């Protein structure tokens, strides 16, 4: 018997998974809403870290 | 001059193997990067010898 290299598996596929999305925008909150003001009277919302 | 025997019964311990170890290099040096193996294999039969 005479050792003469080494073997190692290749990897084929990869594996991505990421934690589920984190901080939720509330986009879909602007849009569901019983009141709403004029036109000349709008809101100016500041949306970050969504 | 002893008039009576006494046999008594002694105990010797001795090694006579070792832990049959064997480390590979490749896992060794450069575990997972795969750049890391092309300055590896620049040195020469060091994982070998």
């Amino acid at each position: 018997i005479y050792q003469t290299s080494n073997f190692r598996v290749v990897p084929s596929g990869d594996v991505v998974r990421f934690p589920n999305i984190t901080n939720l925008c509330p986009f879909g909150e602007v849009f569901n809403a019983t009141k709403f003001p004029s036109v000349y009277a709008w809101e100016r919302k500041k949306i970050s870290n969504c | 001059i002893p008039t009576n025997f006494s046999i008594s019964i002694t105990t010797e311990v001795m090694p006579v193997s070792m832990a049959k170890t064997s480390v590979d290099c490749n896992m060794y040096i450069c575990g997972d990067s795969t750049e890391c193996a092309n300055l590896l294999l620049q040195y020469g039969s060091f994982c070998t010898q």
